[PDB]
């Protein structure tokens, strides 16, 4: 596992550092959306910070399950209930929980 | 009974009671060199228990802005200790280590450092900037013993390298919510059975903040980060005067 | 402790039921000796086309017939046999003057379907899985050979395609590249069955996409990601001008092949590559045509 | 995608925001085949 | 005991009195994917009886001058009932067929109509008739769904081949003066074990008049054809939210 | 090894590291229909994983004064993915439940939901005050599907029954000093081995605050909680077109 | 041959797992002997009421006990010794004067909700299946004992419903009819469990009609037509003025009982048959109350 | 933060059927990954310059 960059957004030289890892805060709602990405590994976006995507370029095709470990960082008396949801190809981009 | 440990060695006994499970670089133990692997033909010196134990190197301060630090390893134990001396009177040195990174806070504090190790870790300039300039890190910063070195360009790691894949290096992190401390257990590795402990180092440690520290107004914000390592099964040959580089 | 209706369930049968088996053919079947038939109730002869099966009549039940020995083969009908013939696919200018491919490099999308008689052998079957022999012969457009180094390189989709002659995907450090002088003979090279599908499909009945399919992207429909296989490079060795102008034949050769699904043959004039469109004006009769039914 | 199942829950006295690491890999079955070279990345200027 | 018939899937039955025989497509009986064949990791669901049964989705007229008409068919069966649900909401789909196509008149009127299955079958266009501009078949004409589409060409198949040759699909005819309905039973067939309901159709199935109806006036004049087709050993995979397309 | 625990179900997982055990309605895994025990002869459809699996519907917010609600159930699931549809397509539906309802907060906060499965929930008006009218609840109130709907006088269940004693039914309790989530198991239960489920609901889910949410102020006031049910042993029979109720 | 998940597929199991099971319980549990027991790690005393059940404290481990050999019987705690009581269920009045029900007959819908006593009693499970013994005790308003012949009549749901005292119904040719007169004892009789259903249903969550639920029809909602047994019709005999006010009072007393999901009891007063109705303004408390949580 | 990859299987986070994964690691060996020509080093040697 090597650190995938969700939050791919930064550019600003200075904030580099900041694309390895996404916020979560208190919501003042239900079911907001937290981050998203593209579950593919050989293409451009949060995968190529991984070194499963960078060893991806190297071979044309391939197969297989793909794991993501979610790590919280936050402090230890903070709670909370995410749902993480993987949506098969053809399924468009949630709009909703 | 997997949160809580205790690593003796020598005459050193370090606790803890966060620790999250003990790693143990690329899966091996440190070992003396076999017969086989060797060449120097003298018989080395193991001094055992006076160079095997914890020295509590140094201390940083965690700042809601940090960037990270490193230390280049074979080297940061030299002029420190019976180690050192060794160190310096042998031409060459073999050990593998026990790095014990701890740094502890509330449970209403936050924040995760990154501590790995990463071996032969060879640094870079920024080429003056615009990328024309042939510059080279100066002494000072490709060996810069105790007290370590401050990372200026974390993202590539000063060496042009992603820190995002450093995981594939026997790694750990300090999530302050989890634990308190990381322990690695690095084995002697380089592409020779022993080597000059003084211009070569094996490996860096490093120390970054992934997720910065952050904590509301009025916990204590002085949040240091202190570095603990133990050399393993050192070894020692080739015995002439002594020498500092 | 069941439901019996589970218990029975034949639900996860992965065998085919099959019905029919493969036989012995090394030799077309014999003809065994007839004698005059006068019976009723037995008719051969008589068939009905609409079950959809091909009359099963014998020569025997037709005609009296002698006894003969049939041995001659099958071997030359089979599909390694059939296919297993270079052919022309593909075909590449670097001319020093022009607008084709000047710069002295050329990316051919490798896509056989662009000559007519290599592409109506297999259009014959719907799937064919194969290997493949790829010859390449080099030379100028006055069939001159000429001491010119070129460098052919295979580029699997996703590889960097070369933007220039001096590009750097030249380098070529993982991707499979051949060089060759055009005094040398012809490079050949043998190919594996490259796909992530288990056949290679000629015919792909829908679109890749998965959104819309408005007017302006009919353009992907029939379009099978699965025989996209990349592109092929070449340019020839250099920093400067070729100095002579080049031509590359590419042809194919197919062999291990096994293909499925049989459909008709083409019968009108080609007009695109992946793409069966026709001259809606100009559809011309499969065959020859006669003043009428009555008369040759 | 990620969404909040209920909601980030804190005390007075804590940050009212924190962040979430990711990390990746691949499971035991997979398997790459057909190598090429990376796109990701070509250098621009020649090696001095 | 060969002409008539009866076929019971779910809770749908199918009589017929003037049926010729039964064609099973390429000697297939429909199945299940192999645990060897498959990759989809997941457990598939495998509804049986809610999607394997006898949708009767369409009604032609068949005139002196119809040219003929096309269903593609994974697609035809969507929208419709549990089965076209289950292919929304699903990625993977995977399933055989029995069709059968009905169309009686009586034994005074006379005619024939040619009923194939053509694997991937791509239509084509013609090409801005001269032949010149790279024209191509409308989604309303490559995915019709039920109702099908006529043909405008039907010699060439509005896809540049021979109708002539049809028959090395599996095919039947249905005859007036023999029989008076078509039943062909294929099994799934694609170049994997799986692939989306949705944009990808396996087979189309063809209704071509070859010998003209025809009968004396007077006789009643509206001839129907019905087509009739019932999914087999459908099972699905990649469960998501509901698609349409 | 008893606060912890994950519930895995078709392709959805569900974590939890604060429950309290799991409660088995009557103490009875659900099951599928026996063959002495059922009387519908068609041969029913089981999806499966399709149907069997974690919806998470819907999400309440808890307030210093909210008075409690409930969901009535063989309903909330319709429309709702590939069971809603097999449920309006199939005229008898049979199927238990496993329901996880979860809330979170800090160890800084408190309260408790009492989480019951009543069966037969069959909702009363307030008789027009006086108790003279005989009002009787809507449609929009008996079943309300997801989203629920709120207790106008918990006290009473609206239904004339002390909710004191609504603890001889499978229940567990969110308190927030210990747990963060209930989850019980109903089985099937009805006096028939299938039923409607559009027009009859086998029992209601409720969640009422016993013990009041309170916090000082300054703690996160959004403190919701999410309904989350899965089906299991989904059973449908009696297939006809879709039906919405 | 299987798919492997279909051989495993525990899809079709009829067998409840169970978990519990039933012991005999034929008087009360004993209580064995105690001592002190100061230790640490095992806390009896400490539950978890989250969880959702029962504390399963001894009172062993809550003080020093001595042996006591409970011999109690449980016996008249069982579901026939607690519901296999005759109580009211139904009163019927025939009157000589009057709008309620003169002409001489009555049809009174077999439904046991309209007397508090027995519908709470009942209500405390939702569904009950058993047998039952009715006795009409019938009788003119002053308790008076009168020499007149009546006839009972059950009339199942579809069998024609008297109009009259002389309808042709009363021929009672297959419905079972009982002719007994105020001076006899009262007529008793043995009823069967006599449902389309397994159990009746005290309460059904859920509408019948399956149509559009609007406003005007919300009178459905909890009418479940298993419970729906048909009327019961008495008449007095003749043709002419029955010359004396009669009532019938009807008792139910149920037998061979099973009952199943045991609910609250009822909290408030009745207002309806079939219909948990409740006055919204006069919620009294489950109790009583006292002026303060530490004075009785 | 123990430092160690998830030991997660497919099979414990969601209902599986059975797949006989056949597919080959050979491709993904060092010296098929390494073992391929490419260029490395460049010379000149013309004529003026
Ligand atoms: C050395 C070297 C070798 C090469 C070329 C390798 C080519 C391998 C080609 C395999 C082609 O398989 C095909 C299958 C289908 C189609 C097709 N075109 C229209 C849709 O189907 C084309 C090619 O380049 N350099
Ligand atoms: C002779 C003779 C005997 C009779 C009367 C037979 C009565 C049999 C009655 C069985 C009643 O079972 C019931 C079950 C449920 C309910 C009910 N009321 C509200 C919903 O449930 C009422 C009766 O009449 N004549």
């Amino acid at each position: 596992e090597t650190i995938l960059e969700v939050n791919n957004v930064p550019t600003n030289a200075t904030s580099l550092m900041e694309r390895l890892r996404f916020p979560v805060s208190a919501q003042a709602g239900k079911g907001e959306l937290c981050a998203v990405f593209r579950a593919d590994p050989g293409r451009d976006g949060p995968w190529q910070s991984t070194m499963l995507g960078q060893l991806c370029g190297y071979y044309t095709q391939w197969s297989g399950s793909l794991e993501v470990t979610f790590m919280f960082t936050g402090s230890f008396m903070a709670t909370g209930k995410m749902l993480i949801a993987y949506t098969p190809p053809g399924g468009p981009l949630p709009k909703d929980r | 009974s997997d949160r809580v440990a205790q690593l003796t060695i020598g005459n050193s006994t370090i606790t803890t009671q966060e620790a999250a499970n003990i790693i143990v670089g690329y899966g091996e133990w440190p070992s003396y060199c076999s017969d086989d692997d060797a060449t120097a033909v003298d018989k080395p010196t193991r001094p055992d228990v006076s160079v095997n134990r914890f020295y509590t190197l140094d201390t940083k301060l965690w700042e809601k802005s940090s960037k990270g630090w490193y230390w280049k390893f074979p080297d940061v134990l030299t002029e420190t200790g019976v180690f050192g001396q060794n160190a310096q009177f042998h031409y060459l040195y073999r050990s593998g280590f026990c790095i014990h990174v701890q740094c502890n806070a509330s449970k209403f504090h936050q924040g995760a450092l990154l501590v790995a190790i990463l071996p032969e870790y060879v640094i870079g300039t920024v080429a003056g900037g615009t990328g024309t300039e042939d510059s080279h890190p100066p002494y000072k910063q490709t060996q810069p013993g105790a007290d370590g070195f401050e990372l200026q360009h974390p993202y590539v790691l000063d060496a042009g390298i992603p820190i995002s894949q450093l995981t594939v290096c026997p790694h750990q992190w300090i999530n302050l919510r989890t634990n308190n401390c990381a322990t690695i257990i690095v084995p002697y590795m380089n592409t020779l059975p022993f080597d000059s402990a003084l211009n070569h180092c094996n490996f860096g440690l490093l120390v970054v903040p992934i997720s910065p520290l952050d904590f509301d107004q009025g916990a204590t914000p002085v949040i240091p980060i202190t570095i603990t390592l133990a050399p393993m099964c050192s070894e020692f040959a080739g015995l002439r005067q002594a020498v500092t580089q | 402790d069941r439901v019996a209706d589970v218990i029975e369930s034949s639900i996860g049968d992965s065998v085919s039921r099959a019905l029919t088996q493969a036989l012995p053919a090394p030799t077309g079947q014999n003809t065994q000796v007839s004698s005059h038939r006068l019976d009723t109730g037995e008719v051969p002869a008589l068939q009905a086309a609409e079950i959809g099966a091909s009359s099963n009549t014998s020569d025997e039940s037709m005609i009296e017939t002698r006894c003969v020995l049939n041995s001659h083969s099958t071997a030359e009908t089979t599909l390694d046999s059939f296919f297993s013939r270079a052919g022309l696919v593909g075909e590449i200018d670097l001319p020093l003057e022009g607008t084709t491919n000047p710069n002295g490099y050329a990316n051919w999308d490798i896509d056989i379907t662009g000559y007519a008689q290599m592409r109506r052998k297999v259009e014959l079957f719907t799937y064919m899985r194969f290997d493949a022999e790829f010859t390449f012969v080099a030379c100028t457009p006055t069939g001159q050979v000429v001491p010119q180094l070129l460098q052919y390189m295979f580029v699997p989709p996703g590889a960097p395609k070369p933007e220039s002659r001096e590009s750097l995907a030249w380098q070529t450090a993982t991707n499979p590249s051949v060089f060759v002088k055009l005094t040398d003979p012809p490079a050949q090279v043998s190919v594996p069955f490259m796909s992530p599908a288990s056949a290679y499909q000629w015919f792909y009945d829908g679109y890749p996409t998965f959104g819309e399919h408005k007017q302006e992207k009919d353009l992907e429909y029939g379009a099978c990601p699965n025989n996209m296989m990349g592109t092929f490079s070449v340019r020839n060795v250099g920093s400067s001008k070729s100095k002579y102008p080049l031509v590359v034949r590419i042809y194919m050769r197919m062999k291990h092949v096994r293909a499925w699904i049989p459909r008709p043959m083409r019968n009108q004039n080609y007009l695109f590559k992946a793409n069966p469109n026709y001259a809606g004006n100009s559809i011309k009769p499969t065959g020859t045509s006669r003043t009428a039914i009555t008369t040759l | 995608s990620i969404w909040y199942q209920t909601n980030y829950v804190v005390p007075i006295g804590a940050p009212n925001t924190a962040y979430i690491i990711a990390l990746a890999a691949a499971q035991k079955n997979f398997t790459m085949k057909l190598c090429k070279d990376t796109s990701h990345i070509l250098q621009t200027a020649s090696i001095q």
